[PDB]
């Protein structure tokens, strides 16, 4: 899995 | 029915580390059909990403086992392995319905032309679920929904273009989501390094354009960018 | 579903982190009225050590939030926030209840008089449940599991020091949690670091008598009874 | 609050 974000 | 007792029932709900509580409790403010907060938008964003991520955590644990163990030839085994999978697969499938649902029908609808901050970050939720769905996803049915995810990041795309700074967390989130989208599910490498290294660039051209706020958190999301295009491009030379 | 898939399924919940599903299917193969292996028993305890485990830490977070915020002044927050504590402690309550009639209708009572070995991690992990319970009761509740930990523990000290070596891992971890009974519940910290300190000094004494199969295991409990012993005497001198 | 260490593992192989 690739790295993200959510905030 | 009182929504701030809601909204902190939500954060003590994460501080208890209980994710089911807090996506609850903020689905229930949602559901009072008011906008949210730039709080309040983060305290949703968390909950559902904490409840779908276990499970999706979970899926792959299942997926490597049940790889490994078909080889084996242990018929019983990978009969029950494929069960549990799919038991997980139907947990995730139902969470991202929950919240495509909150989408649809409550959050994004109701965002007016004005609102192009919240627009976006719905709007990347939008893809990133419909994202999850396509990870467990087979036959026509993965077609359907990798198409509505790219529907989602595209439109996403477009608005943030046109009203956001490169240097925004949300715009500079999106990116980095929506490029994960085309290595991951589209098997688009290159089209995924570009978009990932367009948005990470466009941010070097404007970088004095920093707020001291947001001048951490936009950061933060950059390096992330940078990650992406390091392991991306490794694994094409081989 | 075959005793084998059960016991599988545990083997993958595991691996996936979902106790809950783990502790059923541990659940399930404790129902079939046949003993437990030694890795079922590893499975079982685990299962719901993860179950039990979550509500603990919610619960020390949620009543830590209790004390400090009991100080603004708002009694809005404050009974919410007492009610979110009393939700959770029925979570962890029933969990508990849930183990130990395992415990007492199923595997301490199928035990012979000469599965010494099984019968101190059953009795070790009855004192261990019942413990939990006391954590978060008070007034005559509190001191009746208090009782029932007591008599746990106590009988499984007994059986353990009797038929099993001091490097055995089950005596160790027995004397490990036991010993925290004494320092968190009892509050008895001269009577933990005693059985802490002895259960670690009987094991150097005898640790010729390490077996190969599980030499790790017993290693381990032993790094945290000295562990313990640290941070227990530390605690003594700052009160003082 | 305060805890110290446990265990819960019954030797498996
Ligand atoms: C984190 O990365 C995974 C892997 O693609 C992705 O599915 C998920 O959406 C990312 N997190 C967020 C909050 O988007
Ligand atoms: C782990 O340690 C805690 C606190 O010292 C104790 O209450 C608990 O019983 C231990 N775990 C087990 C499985 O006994």
């Amino acid at each position: 899995p690739p790295v993200s974000q959510a905030s | 029915v009182d929504r701030e007792q809601l909204v902190q029932k939500a954060r003590l709900a994460e501080q208890a580390e209980r994710y089911d509580d807090m996506a609850a409790a903020m689905k229930n403010v949602t559901e009072l059909n008011e906008p949210l907060s730039n709080e309040e938008r983060n305290l949703l964003s968390v909950a559902y990403k904490n409840v779908v991520g276990a499970r999706r955590s979970s899926w792959r644990v299942i997926s490597s086992i049940e790889q490994k163990t078909s080889a084996d030839g242990n018929e019983k085994k990978i009969e029950m392995v494929r069960a549990y999978r799919e038991k997980i697969e139907k947990e995730l499938e139902a969470v991202c319905q929950d919240v495509l649902s909150l989408l649809d029908n409550y959050l994004i609808k109701n965002c007016s032309e004005t609102q192009y901050e919240s627009k976006v970050f719905y709007l990347k939720m939008k893809g990133d679920y419909y994202r999850y769905l396509a990870e467990v996803a087979t036959g026509e049915k993965r077609a359907t929904v990798v198409e509505s995810s790219e529907k989602a990041y595209s439109e996403a795309h477009e608005i943030s273009k046109e009203h956001m700074q490169p240097t925004h967390p949300i715009r500079l989130g999106l990116a980095l989501n929506y490029s994960v989208f085309y290595y991951e599910i589209q098997n688009a490498p290159e089209q995924a390094c570009h978009l990932a290294k367009t948005a990470f660039d466009d941010a070097i051209a404007e970088l004095d354009t920093l707020n001291e706020d947001s001048y951490k958190d936009s950061t933060l999301i950059m390096q992330l960018l940078r990650d992406n295009l390091t392991l991306w491009t490794s694994d094409q030379q081989d």
